[PDB]
């Protein structure tokens, strides 16, 4: 993994040593080259994973998440440079440096063998994240509202640290390869119930789980576009990636300890989709859309069948590209009207014809139109949870109806109908914006031709 | 809000249009249109406005009972089949500003005439703002009506978006 | 092209044309038009390509995996022996998925081939599909997403205990 | 395609087929109530006939104010974007 | 098989070529609509060669050409089932689409987005041919949702109109409710069997098939707008007339019936699902026919005519006659697509007037539109030996002599009589009488695109039923022995419907003052299903969201 | 650019609009818009087929073609 | 109940401008200034058949004959119907007739 | 515009549309009569329907009431 760590670090000298007017050109060009070389990680095997060294490994789960992470850095740079153009030069380089350091922690996080090494990096990603959201965020409101920092660290980060420390004492190691052979069953015990919650609550909050999700809409309304892109696309998948790994050592206690979280996810899947129908803020609508989609991933991970793990991996990648594109589409409107209200500017298809095509494609993938990988992932989770209990088809089906409703409602409200009379500064879509959208959707649709490389290790 | 005189005439028009929806055939409609007209004529010269109001209220109750479930609606009227059919084709004039110079090079006469209008709008705006302020009582307007241009050379205040509104069949 | 024993097909019996109408058969005429305008030009192009291929002849091989001790012979917590047995079990699991796929493809090919007589003429294919699916279910069903040789063996021993017990009951 | 003269001709045409109007006393500037001595119930009927003539509705708020053929001609011309 | 299979795929591949050429390959936006019509016309010719081979020797194939994905023991491939139903449906749909596209070349002439309109019709056709030829449930799902989205994009064509956006989103809502049944079948077949292939499903032939077949019945209920999920089809009239012609004949609405025909080897041996689809169809065929009696919009009447005929198709499925249900899909596509093209010809002449109360006196004014409308109306109402008689007549005979629900049979016969009433209603108010339209007459049906497009469907509406019914092979034993009063039931109630409708129409001329009725308001307002459901259901959901 | 037909043609006499006027004159009323509807009942729009007439369109020539076809079918039998 | 004297005057003044504006939407004769019989129908159709039928079937036939059909069970025929009295091409076999029908 | 719009009058027609409308109206009636002549059974009945009250006890194998 040093062939990706070292070039990523070298983006920092490159950014600080570029000519003043070349910082965006230089970093975007070279970060796209790192993204190109990330495709060499797809040297996967049917039986073994790609174990590079004592610290890092890659398997079919982390590999697609790594490629998505490395793809997103150039896209974030393209999306950020317009609104940072009035920023002074030293602050543009610090902003770029935060994004590079965020990628450095993410690629290391997804490949760490040792779960304690994963924990330190899994938390180090918050330092660049909060700095980006707060220092370049919209308002004076605190994303780390204090209550959320306390609840998360007390009920999430700290219990996970103690559980991991406890596990290594008992097992003698937290290397994930070792945990595959030395795993022992978890018997019923009040102490074991608390180990289970400790091992899972941190990832539940980051997913987020329904009932622990109110932080996510607040963060999106405050974050800059790059913040929303990384947060939606990857940072939520850190919780999903963590659960897919740590559930190896939690059986068979997950057989019953998962019921409350499945209930929260199955019900919260419908409650958050319905909320999307009465959202007045695009960024909030997309944020609640992510909660609904990540409810499927939690259910898939907790019932742990081969089909649900394949569906979970596909869902995480598909949502990453789709939710990121939706935030970029909303941001482009915001950069003209300077408001997140969804009802303010209407009938935009009349004024921006091609951008309306990007909107339609983003909405069709969001509502899981076949054969997009959005549906492939969602169908697999639906197929698996039907076996878990046939009644779930009712809740899964109803959510499919509602998801189509708010996806097209968002498309209809903003793109169709009569345009707003007094808004007279809607300039034609820039090449930068059109290319930003097409770099989201083309890879998303091309993956329909070869879905196996996003189906994870269970494939 | 309306006068009594307006409510009756609105009920006469609405009554006729629903009667036309029931009758369908022009001769049958013309027969009952004169029967209906006669009913109004029977009470044209009433003077007791208490009776006149009670006559109107009973008429409107009668209308609601005899109302047609599916009255005919002109295609382009609110609720008709063509209502707002061409809104997707109406592009506001300010969009021409953002045209590329190569796009404007295709219509040199049209765009020359368009700067003449934009010049006229500029030179007129200050005068329009004064005329409204001087003619406007203290406390703001009492109604939405707007005045005409008073002098030769002036343009009626607030005219651009009325004059340059999209055609009703833009494409 | 493929192996006829693995993907069997019965001998084809096509009845001879026995026309009983003076009208020309437009299908036979379109067949000649196809055999002339489409097949022969296509065949010429392919034959040229296959000539280039014959000039350059190189070979690829089917990887052979020597057998190693199973998980039943590994020492507890001996990862070095558990690793090789675990990889071997995964390879066999992947192969067994494709053995079931071959049997399903035979069943589906049979149904289409037999037309309206498939219920009687595909009973052998149905029986074979039934037994293979049963054997696959016995091995690998209900192991979970975190399956392994260890959990496969635990399932087997549990099944072996139930079989042994019902023998006493008999 | 409508023209300002074609709208005029059809407006007057419809009025000349009204039995309450003298076709010799009718001109584009003939006020319905002051000149022709019609009532406000007749004015409603006249406007209804123009809606049928041209196939679109004139809302009651606008219809009240059309008290001569020329005003009707101007109203129809404006809604239809006729200019020559 | 080399010629049969090659020509089977070129037809599909050919239809996608105008889509690929949209990437500016010798692009000639001057006449893209003409290019699309030509591709359909050539696609019709090539599709007729496999059809002849099937007619000849019953040759059928599966083409599983591309292996897409394997999920352990579930191999997914791009597989086309080129069988009885695909052989005969594809030429009909291509023939009908060819006429609708030539008609659209004239109807949509002034639309600035003419090219985009034709691209959407081509995609709307492609997703239907993915549906019919699909050989596994996943590929069937791609087409199933494909038509749904194109329905949304074409119903909401005029996107500045809020009513158009509301009808487009209504189609999606009601159709995705039906898709709960589709995924339920997919989940059941994957779990209880181990396949989404139709071949392995029929080979295993489960007896405990209530759950997967209730899922398919629900999926067909929404897509083909049976009672319960039906209001969206009338609402879909917001789209341009050429959209309604395709929607109501050779694409979306028959997909629900087609799905249940595909699975007849399962519904054969399930008397419970047969009883559900019989009753489900029987109420639909009557209820929608009753609604059409009092409608005044010409597009609404034809739209309810479709729901009533789709109800009769669902009845045919429920009396265990799937091959007659298919024969009705084929024949119905001819005269139903024509009726929409005749309404559009009238609507266009009268300057976008769709209300029959403002029509009249068109019998001589529009002679060729009148001829096609009369032929179309007689074909719809089962006039002997026209295209509609070869399916409707056999369906009523087969329903009469089956071990059937008695109430469903009576409701099916009354709906047949009502068919003659609203068909008369269109002819009487649109063509007979004196003109009731504005005074500036722009009636002009003299356009070769309009004449030729309607003429080809008129020829189909005369001979298509006879030609098809004489070429398809027997798959059942038609029951031909039966009492006279059961043999002639369909013709008799059709004739009494015509007689009973003349009296009702003529009383509209008497100088008598009507009196509204509870029955009249019930039929006019569509039984109040939209008014109650479309207000109450959104209210409960939307108010629930905020709190 | 367009020529409106002379307005004095339009008289309600001979149409059902005259039946309407007679029925209204019994009640002491009159129909002032009668001539504005008269064009719908005159000259080309005056006489319209009935429903049975609409269905029987082209029957006369269909039957003439039918008698010749079956006759020509029988002439080919005796031969 | 008619227009007030100011209402008529404002309407008249907006009529002049609105009608002048619409007159100005007309295009000049030069605008837009752009930058720089059986055989015909047969050639258009002949070239269409070649590009949109012959080439596609060449590619499809090549694909099916040499890439699809060379893999097992990719194109599965329904076996032809054999009726009594037939002659099998592959073997030369002769299917016997059916029993003599009873009179009917 | 080869057809001029008219005011309050019956529209101008062409011969081509009137002749084609009549040809296809007469085709429909020829077809109905031609088929009814040759396939009248499809409308009235293909085969006789027996009256079961006529079948004798001998042929239905009904034993005598005292056997
Ligand atoms: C090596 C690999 C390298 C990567 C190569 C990637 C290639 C990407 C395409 C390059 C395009 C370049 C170009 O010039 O395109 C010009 C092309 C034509 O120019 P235009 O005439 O001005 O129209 C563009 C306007 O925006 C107006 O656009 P529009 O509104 O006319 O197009 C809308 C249409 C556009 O969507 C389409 O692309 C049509 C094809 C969809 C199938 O979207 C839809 O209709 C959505 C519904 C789709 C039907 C649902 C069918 C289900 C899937 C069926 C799968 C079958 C499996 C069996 O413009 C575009 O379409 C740009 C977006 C295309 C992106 C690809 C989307 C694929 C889906
Ligand atoms: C003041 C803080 C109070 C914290 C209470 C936490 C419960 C204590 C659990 C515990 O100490 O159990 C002891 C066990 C090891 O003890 P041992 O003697 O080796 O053997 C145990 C059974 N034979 O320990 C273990 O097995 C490891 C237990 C996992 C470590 C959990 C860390 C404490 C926090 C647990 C809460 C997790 C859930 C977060 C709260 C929000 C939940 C929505
Ligand atoms: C349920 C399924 C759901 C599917 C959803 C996804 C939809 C995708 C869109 C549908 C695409 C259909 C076309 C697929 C054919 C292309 C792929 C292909 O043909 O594969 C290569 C082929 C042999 O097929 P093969 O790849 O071996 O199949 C196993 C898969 N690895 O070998 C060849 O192709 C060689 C043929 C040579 C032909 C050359 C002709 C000239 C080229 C002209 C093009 C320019
Ligand atoms: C889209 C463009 C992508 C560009 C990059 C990928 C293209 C690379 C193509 C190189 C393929 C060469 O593949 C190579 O072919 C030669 C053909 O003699 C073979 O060569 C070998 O084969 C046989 C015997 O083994 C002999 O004919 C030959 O003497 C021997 O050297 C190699 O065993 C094979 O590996
Ligand atoms: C799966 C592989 C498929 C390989 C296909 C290879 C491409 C072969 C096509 C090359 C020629 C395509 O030509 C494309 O289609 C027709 C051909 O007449 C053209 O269209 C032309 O004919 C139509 C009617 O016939 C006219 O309406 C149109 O005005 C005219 O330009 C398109 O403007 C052109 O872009």
């Amino acid at each position: 993994m040093l062939k990706y760590i070292i070039p990523t670090i070298m983006l920092m000298p490159l950014t600080w040593l570029s000519k003043n007017n070349m910082i965006w050109v230089n970093s975007t060009a070279h970060s796209l080259l790192i993204s190109f070389t990330s495709l060499l990680l797809m040297n996967q095997f049917g039986d073994n994973s790609l174990n590079f060294s004592l610290l890092f490994f890659s398997d079919s789960l982390s590999t697609p998440l790594l490629i998505l992470t490395m793809w997103l850095l150039p896209l974030m740079l393209m999306a950020s440079q317009h609104h940072l153009s009035k920023e002074n030069l030293t602050r543009k380089k610090l902003f770029i440096t935060m994004l590079i350091s965020l990628q450095l922690f993410l690629i290391m996080t997804f490949t760490a063998m040792e779960l304690i090494l994963f924990y330190i990096l899994f938390e180090a990603t918050l330092v660049p994240t909060l700095i980006i959201i707060t220092r370049w965020g919209n308002q004076t409101e605190r994303l780390n509202a204090g209550l959320y920092f306390l609840f998360y660290t007390l009920a999430g980060s700290l219990p996970l640290l103690v559980a991991l420390i406890y596990i290594q004492n008992t097992v003698g190691s937290l290397n994930f390869l070792m945990l595959q052979y030395w795993v022992q069953p978890v018997h019923n015990s009040w102490s074991n119930v608390f180990m289970w919650l400790a091992c899972m609550m941190a990832f539940m909050v980051k997913m987020p789980l329904y009932g622990l999700h109110l932080w996510l809409p607040k963060a999106h309304v405050e974050a800059p576009i790059a913040g929303s892109m990384v947060l939606a696309a990857v940072l939520l998948k850190l919780g999903g990636y963590g659960m897919l790994r740590i559930t190896l050592i939690l059986n068979p206690m997950t057989d019953f300890m998962a019921y409350p979280f499945i209930m929260l996810s199955l019900w919260g899947m419908i409650m958050t989709s319905s909320i999307c129908l009465r959202q007045t803020d695009l960024k909030s609508l997309i944020a609640y859309s992510s909660v609904s989609h990540m409810a499927l991933v939690i259910v898939a991970i907790l019932i742990q069948t081969p089909w649900s793990y394949m569906g979970a991996t596909a869902l995480m990648i598909a949502h990453g590209l789709t939710s990121s594109m939706l935030f970029c589409l909303a941001n482009s409107n915001y950069e003209r009207i300077h408001s997140r209200t969804m009802i303010l500017a209407r009938g935009l298809q009349t004024l921006l014809p091609l951008m309306a095509t990007w909107w339609l494609l983003a909405s069709l993938t969001n509502l899981a139109l076949p054969p997009t990988i959005n549906l492939i992932g969602e169908l697999f989770v639906v197929m698996s949870t039907f076996s878990w209990s046939n009644i779930t088809i009712i809740l899964m089906g109803v959510n499919m109806v509602i998801t189509a409703l708010y996806s097209l409602y968002m498309l209809i409200m903003t793109q169709r109908g009569k345009y707003t009379y007094h808004i007279n500064n809607i300039s034609p879509s820039f090449t930068r914006e059109n290319a930003l959208m097409s770099l989201h959707i083309l890879p998303l649709l091309l993956l329909t031709l070869n879905p196996k490389i996003i189906l994870g290790p269970l494939y | 809000y309306l006068t009594h005189q307006q409510k009756v005439l609105r009920l006469y028009k609405r009554a006729l249009r629903h009667l036309e929806s029931w009758c369908i055939h022009r001769d049958k409609y013309r027969y009952f249109a004169c029967l209906l007209r006669a009913r109004f004529d029977e009470h044209k010269n009433e003077k007791d406005m208490v009776k006149a109001t009670q006559l109107l209220r009973e008429a409107e109750e009668e209308f609601w009972h005899g109302q047609h479930p599916q009255p005919y609606i002109f295609p382009e009227s609110p609720g008709g089949t063509s209502y707002e059919r061409y809104e997707c084709y109406k592009v506001p004039e300010w969009c021409l500003d953002d045209w590329h110079p190569s796009e404007k090079a295709m219509y040199p006469d049209y765009f020359a005439k368009r700067e003449q209008w934009k010049k006229l709008r500029r030179e007129s705006w200050e005068r329009e703002v004064k005329q409204l302020q001087e003619e406007t009582p203290v406390g703001g307007p009492r109604t939405e009506a707007l005045p005409p241009a008073r002098k030769q050379g002036d343009l009626p205040p607030l005219w651009w978006h009325i004059v340059t509104r999209p055609r009703e069949r833009p494409m | 092209s493929w192996d006829k024993d693995v993907y069997p097909e019965p001998p084809r019996r096509t009845p001879a044309p026995s026309p009983q109408t003076s009208l020309p058969n437009p299908i036979t005429y379109l067949t000649k038009a196809f055999d002339l305008l489409v097949d022969r030009p296509v065949t010429l192009v392919r034959e040229f390509i296959e000539r280039q291929h014959a000039k350059n002849k190189y070979y690829y091989y089917h990887r052979e995996f020597r057998r190693v001790p199973d998980i039943t012979e590994c020492q507890e917590k001996d990862v070095l022996c558990m690793f090789e047995a675990e990889m071997q079990w995964r390879r066999d699991y992947k192969v067994d998925q494709e053995i079931v796929n071959i049997i399903q493809e035979r069943l589906k090919a049979c149904q289409q081939r037999e037309g309206e007589s498939h219920r009687q003429n595909c009973a052998k294919e149905l029986e074979q599909f039934t037994q293979v699916v049963k054997a696959y279910q016995d091995r690998y069903h209900d192991l979970g997403a975190h399956y392994s040789a260890r959990k496969c063996l635990a399932k087997q021993k549990q099944r072996m205990l139930a079989e042994r017990k019902a023998a006493k009951e008999a | 395609p409508l023209t300002l003269e074609g709208i005029k001709d059809r407006v007057l045409y419809v009025l000349k087929l009204y039995d309450k109007i003298d076709p010799e006393k009718l001109s584009v500037n003939s006020h319905f109530m002051k000149d022709l001595g019609l009532d406000s119930l007749d004015q409603v009927e006249i406007i209804m006939a123009m809606e049928d003539e041209f196939g679109f509705e004139i809302p009651d708020i606008d219809a009240e104010k059309l008290m001569c053929p020329q005003e009707i001609v101007d109203y129809i011309a404006d809604k239809k974007d006729v200019y020559e | 098989m080399n010629m049969f299979s090659s020509l089977s795929l070129v037809t599909l591949l050919l239809l996608t070529m105008p889509i690929m050429m949209m990437s500016f390959n010798t692009y000639k936006p001057s006449n893209y609509p003409l290019y699309v019509k030509t591709a359909i016309s050539y696609a019709f010719i090539t599709s007729m060669i496999p059809t002849m081979m099937f007619i000849h020797s019953g040759q059928e194939l599966i083409i599983s050409n591309w292996h897409w994905l394997t999920i352990q023991t579930l191999k997914l491939s791009l597989s086309f089932k080129m069988d009885y139903f695909s052989m005969m449906f594809i030429p009909v749909a291509l023939f009908v689409t060819w006429s609708i596209m030539e008609f659209s070349m004239w109807y949509m002439y002034s639309d600035p987005n003419i090219n985009k309109f034709f691209k959407y019709l081509l995609l709307f056709l492609i997703t239907m041919l993915i549906l019919v030829t699909a050989n596994n449930l996943f590929q069937l799902f791609i087409g199933w949702e494909g038509v749904g989205i194109m329905s949304f994009l074409l119903i909401g064509w005029w996107y500045g109109r809020a009513d158009a956006n509301t009808a487009a989103l209504q189609a999606i809502l009601y159709n995705r409710i039906g898709d709960i049944g589709f995924i339920l079948a997919m989940a059941w077949f994957l779990t209880n069997l181990n396949t989404w292939d139709l071949q392995q499903i029929f080979m295993l032939n489960p007896s405990d098939s209530n759950m997967p077949l209730i899922g398919l019945a629900l999926a067909a209920t929404g897509k083909s707008a049976q009672f319960g999920l039906h209001p969206w089809l009338p609402s879909a009239m917001e789209g341009p007339t050429p959209v309604s012609a395709l929607l109501h004949s050779s694409t979306m609405v028959v997909a629900g019936i087609f799905l249940l025909i595909r699975f007849y080897p399962l519904t054969e041996n399930n008397k419970y699902i047969q009883s559900i689809t019989l009753c489900l169809g029987a109420i639909t065929t009557l209820f929608t026919a009753m609604c059409a009696l009092t409608q005044n919009d010409i597009k609404k009447i034809i739209a309810f005519s479709t729901s009533s005929q789709l109800g009769l198709m669902m009845v045919t499925i429920g009396i265990n006659q799937p091959y007659l249900a298919f024969l009705h899909i084929c024949t119905h596509a001819f005269f139903k697509a024509m009726l929409f093209m005749c309404s559009g010809s009238i609507i266009h002449s009268l300057n976008d007037e769709q209300d029959i109360r403002k029509m009249g006196g068109l019998f001589k004014a529009m002679p060729f539109t009148t001829t096609a409308l009369i032929v179309g109306s007689l074909a719809l109402t089962g006039m002997p030996f026209l295209t509609g008689f070869y399916s409707k007549d056999l369906i009523i005979e087969a329903a009469n002599t089956s071990y059937t629900n008695a109430w469903a049979l009576l409701m099916t016969l009354i709906a047949t009589s009502f068919t003659a009433i609203y068909s008369t209603r269109i002819i009487f108010f649109a063509l007979l009488g004196q003109p009731r339209f504005p005074t500036l007459v722009n009636i002009n049906e003299n356009n070769p695109l309009l004449i030729n497009s309607i003429k080809r469907l008129l020829i189909g509406s005369l001979f298509a039923g006879y030609i098809i019914s004489n070429n398809i092979p027997p798959t059942t034993i038609p029951q031909m022995t039966m009492p006279y009063y059961l043999k002639t039931t369909a013709l008799i109630v059709t004739i009494l419907g015509f007689i009973l409708a003349l009296e009702i129409s003529n009383m509209t001329k008497n100088l008598k003052y009507h009196y509204p009725s509870n029955a009249f308001k019930f039929s006019t307002l569509l039984g109040y299903f939209p008014t109650i459901m479309h207000r109450l259901a959104p209210y409960m959901n939307l108010s629930m969201s905020q709190k | 650019k367009m020529e409106l037909p002379d307005y004095k043609q339009w008289k309600i006499e001979g149409t059902p609009l005259e039946t309407v006027q007679e029925k209204l004159a019994a009640r002491g009323l009159r129909d002032p818009w009668g001539r504005n509807e008269a064009w719908r009942y005159m000259g080309g729009f005056a006489n319209n087929v009935s429903f049975v007439g609409a269905l029987l369109k082209g029957f006369k020539w269909g039957f003439a073609a039918f008698v010749v076809a079956i006759g020509a079918e029988y002439y080919l039998e005796s031969q | 109940s008619g227009y007030t004297p100011e209402e008529k005057l404002r309407l008249q003044q907006l009529r002049e401008l609105r009608r002048r504006w619409l007159k100005d939407q007309e295009l000049s004769p030069r605008e837009p200034v752009l930058p720089p019989n059986v055989i015909y129908k047969t050639y258009r159709h002949s070239i269409f058949a070649f590009t949109h039928v012959l080439i596609p079937v060449w590619i499809i036939h090549y694909y099916l004959k040499y890439h699809v059909t060379t893999k097992p069970y990719t194109i599965v025929e329904k076996k032809p119907r054999i009726f009594p009295g037939d002659t099998i091409l592959e073997t030369g076999e002769v299917i016997p007739p059916m029993k003599e029908f009873p009179d009917q | 515009a080869h057809i001029e719009p008219r005011y309050r009058q019956f529209p101008q027609l062409t011969r081509s549309q009137v002749i084609q409308a009549e040809f296809f109206s007469a085709t429909m009636w020829f077809w109905i009569l031609w088929r009814f002549w040759h396939d009248s059974d499809a409308v009235l009945g293909h085969f006789p329907y027996p009256d079961p009250s006529q079948w004798t006890d001998e042929e239905l194998g009904i034993p005598p009431d005292d056997e």
